[PDB]
């Protein structure tokens, strides 16, 4: 939409803005998801080492 | 008068085209603005119409 200059470079700036931060929110999410899942990984206790129990 | 009548007309007449001729250009990309915006579907086709 910017090829033929049909928007505001300002505008496109704004669009990329969230599109930038959006994924970051995603990053905030996947980081989040792993967190609990990690805890669910904590649940189902893993032997932190190997050997005779 | 008539001498000055149209001689103005044509000139102002000239100004006419220059406006709309631009104005056409105005709508021109304006159309184009639509089609792309519709081409990408950011906008409807009705607008293009």
């Amino acid at each position: 939409l910017l090829g033929t200059q049909y928007i505001s470079k300002q505008e496109y700036d704004q669009a990329l803005a969230d599109a930038q931060q959006a994924n970051a929110a995603v990053t905030a999410a996947k980081a989040a998801v792993e967190t609990a899942r990690i805890n669910l990984a904590y649940t189902k206790v893993t032997s932190p080492i190997s050997g005779r129990i | 008068q008539t001498v000055r009548s149209s001689f103005n007309n044509i000139n102002a007449s000239i100004s006419s085209i220059n406006a709309y001729k631009q104005a056409v250009v105005s709508a021109q990309s304006s159309l184009d603005a639509m089609e792309a915006g519709y081409s990408v579907g950011t906008r409807t086709i009705v607008d293009v119409l």
